């Protein structure tokens, strides 16, 4: 009889695994005032649904619980590139998470929120002051401007996701892949940004299970 | 006056602390070695039954 | 002037304690220990798998007998097993599917669990309805709850993650007393045989000694150098130890208010999940990150045997009342039970 | 004389157990793992299944046959064996095609397949192949005689008697390998397209695919292809194919099935991981 009951309970417990597995769970980081919760314009749980895919994102209101996500399919971190003296600090708050021991095939979406901001302060204050680096630092050949905008803030705007990217091409070594973007404070495109980088975070899983990448 | 409580507190824990018993090592010791000796017949994992008393198979 | 001095004053009191440790210490328990036999080679292997969780598996906790515990892992189950006959008593579904911790009854009518939702919940077991029901919620923590453990099924003493930890009433649901003595956030808990004195490890490695009516810190063990995620008493309960993140097991005791044994390996580099003794606590078994779990001796610091049966990191470990068994949960979805 | 026969069942006899410790090590590697039981490792049981019955019955009984150089174990075993190796053949190659559609609508659609990845589609999909198989082989081979009121095929020798009718023969060569092996090479080609692509995108964001993409696709070819330009080229010129080069072809069909282990299942790191495990014991 108590055979019975628990073999019922697996029939029950298989049925909530299928629906626990079609869905993706994501982890929203990210510092104080850098709009994390309005990425989405759909421990505290969002639930929005792109292309009939539904996706769940986390965040909690330090480097210990960081333990409890090591099964999610991506890692959204969020970055206000309008000032700078906590740049450095969202800077070295990246290089920590990246290079982590529980974050190693977990891929991180960045968010360079508050590009809007961005280009009023680099119109107008000064990078160089707060980076040494970006003197002598010149736009590559291969960029596109999108917005028909300014060269001053395409210049700015690729020394930011610089230096974002040699932290995340020093370690890793492909396992796990940062999907650099930009968002104004008005973006609606957040949650189709997310759905193509979580397309790619699952084919390069696909990839890796069929040892073709 | 809430920090200057907490430090009295916490000078008065201590003061707990300091009035304590202390028994020397070599007694506690041997209290934990005659507790392992006098107790060692009745633990089934340093001494291992035999499968007919033993529940799990 | 009149911080600086409380302060000046706190470090002569700091070097007081660490003065009057240095007077107390006359041998070790090696020296002491030396004419014992050693417990030889542990044969240990596994007698039962549960395979009906979907996720990683955080806690475990036995019931007063070795037949049902409860298990809680990250696919929102709570999942109540009869270890002799692998079956499932219950299936609890919980609200939140982060849970860090769980707990079983010593009357075996209730279960706790909690996690990162901050909110400790009571299932009431024996039910007229025939199904588990949420008995009361405890949302009084500020921080992530790590451990819980019942002490007479109506207090239930958890430590949470904003450097904490409460004494609360389930017939209540508020905290009859509050423990704020640490810096670093607490990640466990135990509780000594006679339920009136309780160790909470924090990861400002440091291991406090509290007192359930009291309310006072009695004593503070700091011998480790990274943060302690793991704890467990003595079955004498004069002594515990603890288990932290620098590969390094350190029994502690009670008495001598100072470090007795280190319980380290120099091949063993990863960091230590959770500890537990036996039943008559010679035998000290910790949960390792290197996908197994090794046994200790408690008196010799000699690897007695290697429990290698998990293919993921270990992370719950707990021991029967009578010692019978070890039940061991890792990162999989499986439970492996011992002798 | 004898030396070379003692070498060509020495060679069949090691080949034959290679592909047989593959298929046991596959299957076992899926049994005592639960981590591997995912859907698309049932396509993988499939088609070890498919390659086991090759290994056991078909390659052992064909060496037979060409040492003793006749079948002399009876009509009805000759038409029940060629019936049970042409099924297991053609499921093996459809279990193929099913695994590169699996791959292919994982790669392009990562996240729409997903939720169709149910275990109720990779057992029709598997039924279907192997209904597939069936229907196209074994009517035809075990009734071609009663259809047409004689047996042709000699006593000594063991054959299908179709393959001199030139429809039929093209018909089931063209629905059992050269539909297959082009549908898999467009599908791979596709592969191979969206591999690059994601490169591509990846960079204007911020190889191992050609040795595994192309020895997947030239250890298919290369062991399949003689045979059945051999069937097509005898059903018209009679006596053009050699016989020692006919044997050949045959014999290489079931190295295919012997290779087909590694170039699927050992591709998963969980599988290389069990069967380091597996082999020392
Ligand atoms: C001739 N042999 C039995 C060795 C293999 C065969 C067959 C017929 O089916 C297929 N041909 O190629 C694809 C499947």
């Amino acid at each position: 009889a108590a055979v019975e009951r628990s073999k019922m309970i697996d029939r029950n417990l298989r049925e909530d695994g299928e629906k626990a597995r079609r869905t993706l769970r994501l982890l929203l980081l990210g510092a104080d005032n850098s709009g994390k919760s309005t990425i989405v314009k759909q421990i505290f749980e969002t639930k929005f649904q792109v292309d009939k895919v539904n996706f769940h994102m986390f965040d909690v209101g330090r480097r210990k619980w960081i333990q409890c996500f090591n099964d999610v399919t991506a890692i959204i971190f969020v970055v206000d590139s309008s000032d700078y003296n906590r740049l450095q600090e969202a800077l070295n708050d990246f290089k920590s998470i990246w290079n982590n021991r529980w974050l190693r095939t977990i891929s991180v979406i960045l968010f360079l929120n508050k590009q809007d901001l961005l280009a009023e302060k680099v119109l107008a204050s000064k990078i160089e002051d707060y980076f040494p680096e970006f003197a002598r630092y010149t736009t590559p050949e291969d960029a596109t401007p999108e917005p028909g905008e300014d060269p001053r803030v395409t210049r700015a705007k690729y020394f930011i996701r610089k230096e974002f990217v040699d932290i995340s091409t020093a370690s890793g070594d492909g396992r796990h892949i940062c999907y650099p973007h930009f968002t104004c404070a008005v973006d609606t495109e957040n949650a189709r940004r997310i759905f193509n980088d979580c397309k790619d975070i699952i084919l390069q899983m696909n990839l890796r299970e069929y040892n073709l990448v | 006056t809430a920090s200057i409580a907490q430090a009295r507190k916490l000078v008065e824990q201590l003061k707990m602390e300091a009035n304590i018993d202390r028994i020397k090592v070599s007694k506690a010791a041997a209290d934990l070695m005659a507790y392992c000796e006098a107790h060692a017949k009745e633990d089934p994992l340093l001494t291992p039954v035999p499968a007919s008393e033993n529940p799990f198979r | 002037s009149e911080l600086d001095q409380l302060r000046q004053e706190a470090e002569q009191l700091k070097n007081q304690i660490r003065d009057a440790r240095k007077a107390c210490a006359d041998a070790t328990l090696s020296q002491i220990t030396n004419n014992i036999d050693p417990v030889g080679r542990i044969q240990m292997r596994t007698r039962r798998t549960l395979r009906g969780h979907l996720a990683k598996i955080y806690a475990m906790h036995w019931g007063t007998d070795s037949r049902l515990l409860v298990s809680a892992s990250q696919d929102g189950k709570l999942i109540i097993w009869d270890s002799y006959t692998t079956n499932k008593v219950h299936a609890i579904p919980l609200r939140s599917s982060w849970v860090m911790t769980c707990a079983y009854a010593p009357s075996g009518n209730y279960v706790a669990c909690g996690g990162l939702d901050n909110i400790c919940s009571i299932y009431n077991l024996k039910t007229r309805e025939g199904n588990v029901r949420v008995s009361r919620e405890l949302a009084g923590h500020t921080g992530y709850l790590s451990c819980c453990r019942f002490l007479d099924d109506n207090q239930i003493v958890t430590s949470s993650g904003d450097t904490t930890c409460a004494l609360w009433d389930i017939e209540t649901g508020q905290q009859t007393t509050t423990f704020t003595g640490h810096t670093g956030d607490v990640m466990s808990l135990s509780l000594a045989p006679d339920t009136r004195l309780f160790v909470s490890g924090a990861c400002d490695a440091s291991a406090k000694l509290w007192d359930v009516r009291e309310g006072m810190c009695r004593q503070t063990f700091t011998g480790h150098e990274s943060d302690i995620n793991a704890i467990c008493f003595f079955p004498n309960g004069n002594a515990f130890a603890t288990g932290s993140d620098d590969a390094t097991c350190r029994l502690f005791d009670l008495r001598a208010d100072q470090e007795l044994m280190t319980y380290s390996h120099d091949n063993i580099i990863c960091g230590i999940t959770s500890v537990s003794f036996s039943k008559s606590g010679r035998l000290l078994l910790a949960g390792y990150d290197d996908f197994n779990c090794n046994v200790w001796d408690a008196l010799k610091a000699d690897r007695a045997g290697v429990l290698a049966g998990h293919d993921n990191r270990v992370s719950c470990l707990g021991v029967t009342d009578d010692g019978m068994a070890v039940a061991t949960g890792s990162w999989d979805s499986f439970l492996k039970i011992w002798n | 004389r004898l030396w070379e026969v003692i070498t060509i069942a020495a060679v069949t006899a090691v080949v034959s157990l290679i592909t047989i410790v593959g298929n046991v090590l596959v299957m076992i590697s899926f049994k005592v793992n639960s981590q591997l039981k995912t859907v698309n490792n049932y396509y993988l049981l499939s088609l070890a299944c498919a390659d086991l019955i090759i290994g056991i019955f078909s390659m052992n009984l064909y060496t037979t046959y060409i040492l003793m150089g006749r079948w002399a174990l009876g009509s009805l075993a000759c038409d029940l064996w060629l019936a049970l190796d042409y099924v297991a053949s053609n499921a093996s190659v459809m279990n193929l095609l099913v695994i590169s559609f699996d791959r292919y609508f994982s790669i392009t659609r990562p996240l729409t397949y997903r939720a169709k990845r149910t275990p109720k589609r990779a057992g029709i999909m598997i039924g279907l192949a192997w209904l597939i198989s069936f229907i196209l082989w074994a009517p035809a081979i075990l009734c071609w005689q009663y259809l047409v009121g004689k047996r042709t095929v000699p006593l000594d020798e063991c054959q299908i008697q179709f393959l001199s009718e030139p429809t039929i023969t093209f018909g089931t060569a063209i629905a059992a390998f050269y539909i297959p092996v082009s549908v898999m090479t467009i599908l791979y080609c596709r592969i191979y397209r969206e591999t690059e692509k994601r490169t591509k995108d990846l960079a204007d964001l911020q190889r191992k695919a050609a040795q595994t993409l192309s020895a997947i696709l030239l250890a298919f070819i290369i062991t399949w292809t003689p045979y059945n330009i051999m069937v097509l080229v005898s059903t018209f010129c009679d006596k053009c194919v050699p016989v020692t080069l006919w044997h050949l072809g045959y014999w290489l069909c079931y190295v295919n099935s012997t290779v087909n282990p590694i170039c699927y299942a050992l591709c998963n790191r969980t599988f290389r991981k069990t069967f380091k495990m597996l082999l020392l014991c």
